[PDB]
Order: C-alpha cells, then structure tokens, then sequence
C-alpha cells in the first residue's frame, strides 16, 4: 500500500498545513483545549479554588502536551508531501524552521517543568497561544491597512490629543477651587483619557457650573475624535476585502499559466538534465549544435512566458476597464485609419 | 566547464549572421523563422529584454551565455509557477486530472502535442494516478 | 361568489403570508401585542406590582392566545392560493410544516397553562418572540457577511485579546502592593475586559502611578481593536446592501425569462400529459413519430431555455461592465479582421 | 412501458441519419431544419450539453431517454420559473394582465401565435380573470 | 429707484430664504441667539442663579423677540422676489403659509406671555428651536437613508435582542443568591440593557465567578450587536453623499434642459395669451387655421421635449457606463451588419 | 568639494524638509524627545515626586532646547538648495518665513526662561507640540471631509439633540419626587448628556419604574444618533483614501506635462534673456522680425500647452471611463456615419 | 366656448387626411413636412404617447381637444423648468446673463432666431438688466 | 521700452495679412504654416484663448502685447512646472538621469533635438552630474 502510504501522507499534510474546509474543526478543537488551558492556570491563581484547579490542571496539561508531541511527531512524518523535505537531510531541514524550533522547544520546557516555575508555566502557556497563527498574517494585514491609512489615522489622534489637553486643562482652571477630585494637572488629565474615550469610570466628575459646561461643549467633539480611528480601520478592512473579492472572481490569468507550463516544460525537455527526453525534441526536429539553438531560443520564450505572467498577474478591477478601454479605443483609432485608407486604396483605384 | 563555454559559442555564431559580436533582434527572427514559426517583431524585442542588460538592442555572448548558465533553481520561480497552476487549481486543492491537463495544455496558447503533455503527466504525477499534486513537480524540479 | 371567495382567500394569503406593503402593520400591532405580554410578564416577578400585573396578565393573555388561533387557522384556511396545500391531503401536509407545528404546540401548551408553572410561561414567551421572524433570514443574513469577512474579524479580536493580556499583565505587576482591588491575576483580567471594550464600570481603577502611565498608553490601542469588529461588520452590510441596490436595479435577465416560458409552455402542449393539446401541435404542423420528434427536440429547446436562464440569472454591475466589453471588443475584433478580409476581397478584384 | 421505450426508439432512429448507435449534433441540425428553423451550430452543441452525459459529442439512446423520461415534477424548476415570473412581475404584487402576457410572450424571442398565449393564459389564470397569480401555475403544472 | 427698490427686495428674499453662501453666518447669529436663550432659561430654573438667570432673561428675550418680529416682517416684505406672493391676496397666501402661521402664533404668544407660565416658556423655546430647521430635510434624509437599510438594522436590533435577554437570564440565574444587585429578573434586564450599550453606570456589576465567566463570554458579542446601527447608518450616509457627488458631476442634461425652455417658449408664443406675438409666428411663416395647425404641432413638441427632459433627468454613474455601453454595443452592432451589407454591395456590383 | 559640499546640504534640506522614508525616524525621536519633556513637565506639578521631576527636567530642557537650536541653524544653512533662499537676502526672507519666526521666538523665550514662570514653561510646551505640524495638513484634511460632509453630520447632531432634550425632560418629570439625583431640569440635562454619549460615569442613574422604562426606550436611539459622527466621518476618510489612491494610479497626464517643460524650453530659449541661446534659435531656423515672429507662436504655443496641461491634471477614476466613453462613442459615430459615406462614393462611382 | 371647439375640430380636418375619426402617426409626418422639418418615425410615435391615453397608435379627437384645451397654469412644470434652469444656472445663484440666453438658447437643440431669443429676455428678465431671475419668469408664466 | 514697443508693432503688422488692426486665427494658421508646421484649426483657436480676453474671435495688439510683456516670474507657473517635472518624477525624490530627460523629452509630444535637450540639462543640471534637482531649475527659472 504504498501509494495509500503515500496517500494517507498526503491527508496529513493536507489537513496539519495549509487547511482547505472542515480542517478549522480539528484545530477549533485544539484551540478549546489550549484555551482551556490558559482558563484554567488563571483560576489557579486564585487562592481558594486553588485545589480543583491543580487537581484538573495536572491532567488536562498532560492531554494537552500530548496532543502537541504527536502533532508535531506526525507533522515531520507528513512534512514527505512537501519534496523539499525528503529523508534525513529533507525532514532535518524541516526540523531547522524556526516555527517547529520553537514548537520542540515548548514541548521539552514543559516536561521539564513536570521533571515557584508557575509563572513560567503561564508565561509558556501565552507563548503558545501566540503559537496558534503560524503565519503571522494578521500582523501583516494589520499593518497593510494602517500603513495604508497612516496619515488620517495620525490626523485623528493629534487633533483628539490636542482636544484632550485643552479641555482637561479648561476644567482644571475651573475646578481647582471647589473640588478634591481635580488636585493637579495629572489628575484632571486622567479624567480628560477616562472620559473622551467614553469609559467613564464615575472616580472623577465635574461638579461645578464652570466645569460642567465646559465638558458639555468638550465632550461632543472629544468622543468623536478619540473614536475615529476604530471606524476608519474598520470601513478600511470592509472596502479592502471587498476590492479583494472582485479582483480574486477575476484573474482572468489563465492564458500566460497556460504559456508559463508549456514553455517550463520546453526548457526542462530541451535542457540536459536527462537523456531519455526526445518527444519534444521531436516535436521539434519534425515541425522544421541544433539542441543548443532551439534550447537557447526556448529560454528566451520561457523567459517572455515567465515576463508576461507576471505582466498578466496583476489585473484589477478598475484597472481592467481603465487599461482595456484605453487598449480598445487606441486600437479603434488604428482600425478608423486603416479604414480611410484602404477605403482610399478603393477609391485610388 | 569550457566545452560548454565553446558549445555556446558556436550557438553565438550559429545565432549570428553578420558578425558584429553580438545577436541582433533580426538574427532572432531569422532562426525562428529556421525552426518554422513566424514570430512578430514586439516578440522578438522582448526577447531581447529578457536576455539583455545593458540596453543595447541586441544580445551579445556575455548575457546569452548567462542566460543559458542558470537552471530552475536559479530562477526563483516557485511562486510563479504554482500560482500558474493555481489559476489551473480550479477547486483549489491541489489536483486536476490527467486528461484536463491535457486539454487546457495541447489547447491553450501554446499547445503541445500527447507524448509531451503525457511526459508532463507521467514527470509531475509522481506515484501515477493522473490526479497531481502539483507542489509535489514544482518542489521537484523547480527548485 | 365563488370568485370572491377565493379572491378573499388570496387576500389573506397575501397578507399573512410574504407581505408587500402595509401588512407591517398587522405584524407591527401583533408584534407589540405579545411585546407588551412580555413586558407585563416581567412586571410579574416583581414583588411589589405583582397584583395589578397578574390583573392585567390573564386578561391580555387571552387576547393574544385568541389572536393567534385566528391567525393559525385562517392561515391553514388561506393556504388554498398555494396548490400544495389543496384539500385534505394539501392542507394537511402543510400542517405537517415544521414552524406551523410549533405553533399549534405553543397554543395548546398555554391552554393547558390555563387547564410553579410561571417560569414556563416566561420561556414559552420567548419562544413565541422568536416565532415572529418565520423566515431565519436574519441569521443567514448575519452568517453571510461575518463568513464572508472572518479573516478580519478574527484578526482584530486576536490582536484585541493579546493586547488585553499584555496591558492587564502589566497592570497587575505594577498595582499589586498599594492596591486591594487588583488582587489576582483574575481581578486584573474583568478589570482589562471591563475598559478595553469601554464599558467603564468603576468598581477597579489604577489608583498609583506606574498602572496609570501603562493603562494611559494601552488604552488608545485596547479601545480601538474592541471596537473593530462592530465598524467592520456595520460597513460590510452597508456596502453589501449597496451593491444588491446596484444589482436589484440591472436585472436585464428578461429575454431569458420569457424564452423560459415560452419553452416551458412548448413542453407541456408537446407533453402527452392532454389530449385537447392541438393549438400548438398545429403551431407546428404548420409551420413545417411525428409527435415524439417535435417533442424531443422541443424538449432540448426548453433545457438549453432553462440553462441560458441560469446563466443570464446572474447579471452584476462590475461584471456587466467587465464582460461585456471583453466581449465588446473581442466582436470589435471579428470585426477589424473581417473588414480587413472583405476590403481585400474588393481588392481582390 | 416497453410501448414507451420502443416509441422512443423510432425517436431515435430518426433522429439517426447514419446509424452509429448515437445522434451526432447534425442530425439534430438537419431535423431542426426538417421543420423549418435554422439553427446555429453552437445551438445544438448546448442541446449536446443538455442531452449527454459522459461527454461524447453526441447522443446515445440511454440519455436520450432519460431526458424523454422526466417530467416537470422531476425537474426542481420552481423557484426558476418563479424568478422567470417575476422579471415580468413588474409591480412584485404576482400578478400581470392577460393583454400584457400576450405582447410580451408574442413580441420577445422564442415568440408564439395567439391562440398559444391565449391557452396559457386559460392554463395559468385558473378561474379566468386575466389577472394571473403565476404562483398558482407553477404550483399546479411545474410541481 | 424702483430696480434698486427691486434689487434690495430681491437680496433680502437671497438671505433669508434658500441661502447660498455666508448667509449661514447671519442663521448662526440667530442660532446661537436663540439657543443662549434656551441656555438662560435653563440656568434660570436652578434656585441659587435664579437672580442673574432672569436679570438677562428678560433683556435677551426682547431682543430675541424683537429680531424675530423684524425677521419675519420683512420676510413677508421680500417675497415680492416670488410671484406667486405679490400684493395683497398674493403676500396673505404667503402669511396663508403654515410656517408663516407657526411663526407668527409664537411671536404674539410670546408678547402676551410678556402682557407660573415659565414653563410654558421653556415649551415655546423649544418650538422656536425646532422652528430653526424650515425645511423638514433632515427628517427626510434620516427616513430615506433608515428606510434603505431597514433590513439590516431589524437583524442587528433583533439579533442583539436575543442576546440581551439570553445573557441576562443566565447571568440572574447564577448571581441570585450571593448578590443583592440582582433581586429580580427586572433589575437583572436593567442590568443587561446598560452594558450591551457600553453605557456601564456601575451599579449593577456581577460578583461572582459563574456570573462574571458568562458576562465575560456574552459581552464581546453584546456590545458588538448593540453598536451596528450607529455604524451602518455612518458608513450609509458616506455612501450616499459620496454618489450624490458623483451623480452631481454627471448632469448631462443640459440638452432636454433646453430643449425645455425652447419649445415652452414655442408653446407660449404660439398661445392665444397675448396678440403681441409676432416673431415666432413670423419665424414659423418665413421657413414654410395655420395658427392652430402650427399650435398643436408645436404643443405636441413640448410635450415630447417635457417627457425627454423627464428621461434625462436621471443620469447615474454606473447607469451611465451601463445603458450607454449597451446602446454603444447595439449601434455597433448596427454598424458592423451595415459594413457587411454594404461591402457585399459592393460586391455585389 | 564644492559639489560635496551641495550634495550634503542637499541632504539636509532633504530630511529636515518635505521627506521621504526613513526621515521619520528622526522626526520620530526628537517627537520622542519632546513629548518625554512634556510628560516631565506634567509630572513636575505633582507635589510628592516634585524633587526627580525637576532633577531630570533642567537637562533635558537643555537637552531639546540644543537640539532645536542646532535643527533651527543647520535648516537655515540647508535652505541653499532652494534657490529663493540664497545669499544674505534669500536667507533673511526664509527668517521671514512665519514659522521660523515662531520657532526662534520659543528658542530665545526657553532661554530667557533660564536667564512662577513655570506655567509659561508648560504653555511654551505646548506650543513646541503644536509646532511639531509644520504644514497644517492635519485641520485642511479635517476641514475638507466635514465640508463635504456638513449636511448630514448637521442632521445628526440635531436630532439626537432634539432626543436629548426629549428623553432628559420626560425622565426629570417622571423623576422629581423619589430621587435627590434629579432636582432641577439641569442635573437631568447632565444625566441626559453624559449617557447618550455612553459615557456612563454613575452618579446619576434612573431609581423608578416610570424613568427607568422611558430611558429603556429612548436609550436605543440616543446613543445611536450621538454615535454617528464618528462612524460618518470615519468611513468618510476610507473613501476618500481609497478614492485618492485610485486617482494616485492614474495621473496618465506624462504627455501634457513633457509638453509644458518641451514649450517651456522653447520660450526661454527664444526668451531675450541670454544671448547665447543658438542651439533651438537654429533650430527654428532650420526647420524653415523673425526673432519675435518665432517667439510670439512660441509663446502661443507654451500657454495652449500651459492649459492643456491644466486640463489633462485632473483625470479621475469615474470621470476617465465617463468622458472616454462619451468621447469613444462620439467618434466612433463620425466613424460610422464616415463610413456610409465613403462607401457611398465608392456606390457613386 | 364651441368656438374654439369647432376651430380644434378644422384642425382635427387639417391633421386628418384619410378619414378615420382619428389623427394616424403618417398624418403627424406629412403636416411637419407641410411646414418644411422631416421628423423621425419614432418622433412622431413618441408625440402619440403625449396626445393618446387609450393606446391605439393614433390621435383621436377626444386626446387632441384635451392636449389643447391645458395651459401651462395645468402641467405641474414649475419644478420641471426650474430644474431645467439650473442646468445652466452655472454658479447656481438664480442669474444668467441674456447674451449667455442667446449663445445657449439659438445653438444648443432646437435653436431659435435673434428676435425670439429677445423676446424670451423681454418676457424673463422683467426690470431688464440682462441678468435674469429665472424663478421670477417660472413663477409668472409657468404658474 | 518704445523700442520693444515699435518692435511687437512690427510683430503685430507680421501676423496681420489683410490690416484689420486685430489678428485673426488664420493669420495665425499661415505663419505657422510660414514656418513648416501644418496646425489644426482647434489649435489657433485655443491660441487665441490664451492671447484674446474680449472674446471676439482674433489677437489684437494690446493681448499680443500683454501676452509678449510677462515674463516666467509674471506667470504663477511654479506648482504646475514642478507638478509636470513630479509625473516624470517616478520614484519621487526629486532626480532625474540626463540620459532619461533625453529619451523622454526627445521622443514625447512636441520633442527636440540631442543639442536642445542637452541645454536643459545644463540650465537644469547647475552643478552638472546629470541627475537633475528639478526645483533648482524651477526656482532658478521659473520664478
């Protein structure tokens, strides 16, 4: 059953690495339980539900390293999908990614943990919930879309800060006097955080008529300035996955993969690397030293393929109207011309 | 090693015709042409940007014999080519039968006749099930 | 007036069932109806209001039980406009839909209520509060746009939750000594979940000078990545309402529809399921064994009817665009090279 | 019935020209034509893509048969035909005069005569006001 | 100086109805009037400022009253600009108005206020406040905007419903025992109601560890159920102004526009209304009873030039690419059969 | 090393002035720096940690006050790349510039402050904050999305205000006698206030029957309507973003822009301004009193490129397929009727 | 008065040239022609949808007495022409200048002479400053 | 001065052809013609928006001059030249390569020759190394 060996393998690898479908139940799954987890260490904190937390915590961490060790132990074995890891040297390699170091790393730490390290178990425990992403995509795409609205993102914070001090330290002139809540500065700029971020604790509350009317004016524009970048991320996200949703329905790539494949496989079939290749070679000794020149002429045509491609990699929404509208009418002028003329060419005769 | 070195020297001068010490577009044309396929001129000019670096307007033995020196391990090409088959991924799991290989392939663009397609088949199906996986070929040979 | 009696019969179908226009406001005083029964049945638990609670309780109890015995069965007598419910059989079956069966169990529970029992009074109330939707469009309405932007949603809340452990963390380092509210980890943790989400309720706040300057700083970024998802989802409806707006006005999927009709009628004339069918079969006799001939060829028209149907039942606004003018100009492109040819064909001669 | 089943074998022997077992998209050109219309090639090609079911070009007996087979009961075309409707159900109310069926089914594409409309509007408007609640149609014939 | 005399009435008309420009500073002038006004009265009901409250009251309010008076006085002596109120009959229709009447009941309402009525005061301020607005337009910008997306705010009130009471129940259930906060369901909805709104007073807060763990699960989805309106309706209205400029930019119906007024001045020239009318009789005379002959015509091309200008008057943006690519398409098609046809004349000969 | 001795001074007006990529870093420290001054400042007013406070605040005074200076000078020595300040009087009208100006005001004013002047100290800080802008980019964006905005931002601070006064005035009057919370219509004014924003601080909350279930009610549509701006004005940015960086891909205006420096050339080369010019002189007369015939056509020519230039500068991303399209069909009708017409002639012959 | 309703009947006679009791599309056609302008098939068809209400495809006398028997007081057109205003109420004030009038109005559509252009200007602009107030000419004549 | 005065008087009597005291579109038309360029007619009409502000269809003698009697610094031209050095301003830093100025001046729109091109580089290029500070050559110019 080597071809269900390979088969099984490949399920693994399939459902480990990148998932597809009902792949988020397994690791939902195992998201609960290291979840769990970190609930239950953070009850142990607590001093009188101390015995029942150690006494779920024991097991319920041995399950969880368990699960970890066989993961990682039958993603190695899974890793042989991939050709990159292949044997020894392949799989060793495999083991020398910095993700899966860590992962090993974790896993020996916490049994010598079972071999005052309580902190370090909570520590460990927030090191692999971090672990869960394995790609980083979200910070990636975080700071894809702030970078990307960067400066009304710096334009709302600086004109909320300077709303902030300028109505914290209105109010601290105004109540200075008949309050005990407003001691200093520091104190009236706590309030200014507290209530323009809209938290609202309840320590600190204007009571005079000076104070109150001034956070009356204050606070409309206050609230309104500290609670803009959360809409304008949120509005950035909702229009780049709608843009990311056109241009992914369409790629309309098609043609130039096509090309890509068909001119890899000319230089691979034209290229020394085996000597058992003459279909190709045929193809092109019947469609007429000579190995080299149509090896040489086929590099050129994959490397325009592999130019194109990328060329063709990149159609947009906007882009394809714009682009393609601009190509139709610039080839209409040169069909409008050729029409004169050889309409001309009609009436030259 | 130099018997290469030499062998990519007759393919200069079997690639040029006047003899200036370098490949002009018009040579390309020509040799094309030799095999039996018309190529248009844009063709032939873009040929020249992938083999030429200095901006020249024709290709001279240094850069052609750069260009024929490298091997898919020294093209970092392993995204682009599985983004291609991506496009061809239509489900998106990582397989496409045999026989729709061979359709899309000796029909799209390019097109190739069944030994190459089946060579293809036979070269990126490892195990032979006409269901590839195509990491398993671009991990192979591309790298 | 047998006419007008099934006039009236539609009528009430229409109303009770898939409303148009005002019949919202049928629903809108039944609505507030059971509304109020909820409001007056909270009212009950109170101790003091009890009596002129239940005082009002049984008396619009009744009402409503009878209002929606009415309903239930003149809906069950209205169901004559659908032919699936016709008779017996038909009406019976429909009686045998799954929502119609809650509802008759709800009316004869709370007659059997009136045949500790007030818990069940209150929960059956909920039950027949979620009874008005009838549809579940709103849960398939918010599974489709939250399916749809999962990755973000989920990235803000990773990213929220690392941040709340992060600051709570923090805090709790720097505010365990000269403070009793932060006592555990746990405490320290509602106290993050508290203020990052903007609730704000008072009872824990940094009370030194270390906790303040870091819940001073982490503040800025836990209020604004609490507070994405509630953005994200409000623009994502916006802009999905917007577009069905934009494709509810371009539907343009006419010609195929009456091709569906027009083939469909063609089917059934040629069906053999009537013998008085003669008006098209002349149709074709006129217009020139015989009867299967015209009938399996009929039947391919009314297949390739309902798949030009399906496809044209798609139309959007960006793919309008999009496909109409790679076909716009791939015709334009027969089009050049047949002037091209036939201009020659005049030079030709 | 085997009556059935022989009656739409004579079907298929005159939809058969040549006799290769099968009905090639020709002979269905050349018996659209032997009632008058003119059909396109890509025309018949979609009637192939309705037909057949292994992908042959052509049409065998067995998928011949079972599309002659299956009734508008077993086609699940009701919420199709309802949409169809409802892009001539103008207002949304389910309701389209009987004058109006007729100029549309009678001016737009596949049209018919009116002794045709007219028997659909007497099918489709059961008690006969002109005013047609199509869903009563497509819950009487369609289901 | 009767143009001058005309000029001015027609300026006066320019600023205090449909303004353009800095008109809007005089409007804020007598907003912020009116409003400290409002602020006085305010201030006037505590019983400590009481003396200085009335002290400028009574001044302000004269002045209020006074500008009021001349404002709408001199309204009425402006809306000589406007036809329709010229004269007599013409300026008491105006007064016929019921904004006029509004306006002129609380100005006399106020005099004889002045000729335990304070609250009566405070109420007419109120009015006079609402008066403000003149139009009715934010009304109907917020219905037409609620009305567009009802749907979608029913699924998140209804949705966010649901979780209130579920959450709620749960949370009462597990903190009636140690807790004197929740006593009854009632305060425990109270209790949910202020939180999933953020609003968070402190009075109520679960001290527990099953009503703080069910809290701490059902406060992520709460407040984000309950703050999507405010968000849809943001994200609404940006949506919406940002097509209205576009379809701003895109009029393009200055053809049928005057078209209009051409043939209106046709139709009125053409009229028995005046005996004067010569030139465009004469213009009609000179490019050949006849009177009505060219009359009805000439009615005929008003109303078709009416009903152009109708069609024309809604332009969109994607509307505008949409119908003017299918009509582009289809007179190219047009055009290609003609090419065909016409080449084949000529070969033909 | 003269041009080294430019290209350093070109690098610093380049980092100190407009920059680019890694300037920020720097801008980025000495915002650090200053900002670390400020915090300082705000902890010197604090009594108890009074003595550290001043400790690190002299130096670090001294500390920024150098780096100002030094920022100050090296940009008056960089301004050499800008050719307006060049030499003595170019400089001097750089120290003209009203910023610079500001910025060796505090200079000299921070070291007078060294040669109860304390709130002078914080004043001047927050100056140097402020200072920190340099363009006032941050009020023109701000200023330019509520102007476009203005009207609906207007609707929703009007009606929430009206539903504060409403649901305030209702409350007080359902709460007057069982509660010290509201005593006058005020305090309700507060209370309304303070929730409809969610801020929630909880000295005053409902303790009724009849005042908890009307702001129960009008809960849901205060803080709807006192939450719009911000969601408004937050998606207003995202559009407006993403419509700039549309436009930022399309600019397509290269070929009017190598016209004006083509013709811009042209005219100071025929421009009396230097004899040596020859090189386009011969040009011209090559390509054949004739001086100024030449340069007056030139002239000509630069302001119809000057203008061309002018309207080829505002290509949109709507308006490009709007305009073009009208424009393509527009020729493609002279390219159609131009066809029937040459046909013709060729049908004439 | 039934002296205006004999004289739209003479001119019911004059529209009429076969005698069917009713004004066809043709006779529309040929009375425009009779004044020298060759209008467009659906020109005509489009005024028949102004005049008819019973949509025959004609003009009959009953829809021609009701087109003529309304004034501009009975069109509901104040806000139709005031838009139309504003198209080229290019600053959006309420003023145009009368050479602007002229430019626009005798080169734009269906343009007219010098002398009519005046008499617009003599009718809109009331005092006579060249600058008009559409709305006061909207107001006077459309109302 | 009257010298330069007399001299675009003598300018003026040039472009005049038929002595109108102004200088009509085809005066202009037929000395650029008089200098081998074949303009368009739109063209020597934008000319004259740009000279012209009457509106009257021509170039008298008070536009020639004004338009003759500003210079660079007397044009407001600084944003729109260094906007038009940006859009050639690829990466944005404010350089170009001389060899690039060739290529693009030299071959887009109304181009030059290798001479002419080369003189803007040394008036761009003050200090001479062929990347070009854009701004130095507007704020040494233009202003």
């Amino acid at each position: 059953r080597n071809a269900f060996y390979r088969k099984l393998q490949n399920f693994l690898y399939n459902v480990l690495e990148r998932p597809r479908g009902w792949a988020f139940i397994y690791h939902a799954y195992v998201f609960l339980l290291v979840f769990s987890c970190l609930v239950l260490s953070v009850f142990s904190t607590i001093k009188e539900y101390e015995k029942s937390s150690e006494g779920a915590l024991y097991i319920l961490e041995i399950v969880t390293i368990v699960v970890f060790g066989v993961e990682y132990f039958v993603r190695i074995w899974a890793a042989g999908c991939c050709c990159r890891y292949r044997g020894w040297r392949g799989r060793l390699k495999f083991a020398r990614k910095p993700f899966c170091v860590i992962d090993i790393m974790v896993l020996i730490a916490s049994i010598a943990v079972l071999a005052s390290a309580l902190r370090s178990l909570r520590f460990l425990q927030i090191l692999r919930m971090i672990r869960m992403d394995r790609r980083g995509g979200t910070w990636k795409l975080l700071g894809s879309v702030v970078y990307a609205h960067s400066k009304e993102l710096v334009t709302a914070w600086y004109i909320g800060f300077l709303c902030l001090i300028l109505a914290s330290f209105l109010v601290y002139l105004a109540e200075k006097g008949e309050n005990d809540h407003f001691d200093t500065y520091a104190d009236a700029l706590w309030w200014g955080l507290i209530t323009l971020t809209t938290i609202g604790y309840g320590d600190k509350y204007p009571q005079t008529w000076n104070g109150r009317l001034l956070a009356a004016t204050f606070t409309l524009i206050g609230v309104s300035f500290f609670a803009l970048p959360a809409g304008i991320l949120g509005s950035g996200f909702a229009l780049k996955v709608q843009e990311q949703h056109r241009q992914k329905h369409f790629e309309k790539r098609r043609n130039p993969a096509a090309g890509l494949i068909q001119s890899a496989w000319r230089f691979y079939a034209t290229n020394l690397s085996r000597t058992d290749l003459h279909s190709t070679w045929q193809y092109y000794e019947r469609t007429v030293g000579l190995k080299v020149s149509i090896r040489a002429v086929c590099v050129m045509r994959f490397l325009v393929s592999k130019r194109k491609f990328k060329e063709s990699l990149r159609p947009y929404d906007v882009m394809d109207v714009i682009e393609q509208y601009s190509a139709g009418h610039l080839d209409m002028l040169s069909r409008i011309k050729s029409l004169q003329s050889r309409v001309d060419q009609i009436v030259g005769r | 090693t130099e018997e290469q070195i030499a062998e990519f020297k007759e393919a200069f001068s079997l690639f040029d015709k006047d003899g200036d010490g370098t490949i002009t577009t018009k040579e390309l044309g020509t040799v094309m042409r030799s095999l039996g396929q018309n190529p248009t001129e844009a063709e032939l000019q873009d040929m020249i940007n992938e083999v030429d670096a200095d901006g020249n307007g024709t290709i001279d033995f240094p850069e052609f014999l750069t260009m024929m020196a490298r091997k898919m391990k020294d093209t970092d090409s392993e995204e682009e080519i599985r983004e291609a088959f991506r496009v061809f991924d239509k489900d998106g799991n990582g397989y496409i039968s045999a026989a729709e290989l061979r359709h899309v392939m000796t029909n799209l663009g390019e097109k190739l006749t069944d030994e190459e397609v089946d060579e293809m088949i036979r070269e990126a199906d490892i195990d032979g099930d006409g269901q590839v996986n195509y990491e398993e070929f671009v991990q192979m040979m591309t790298a």
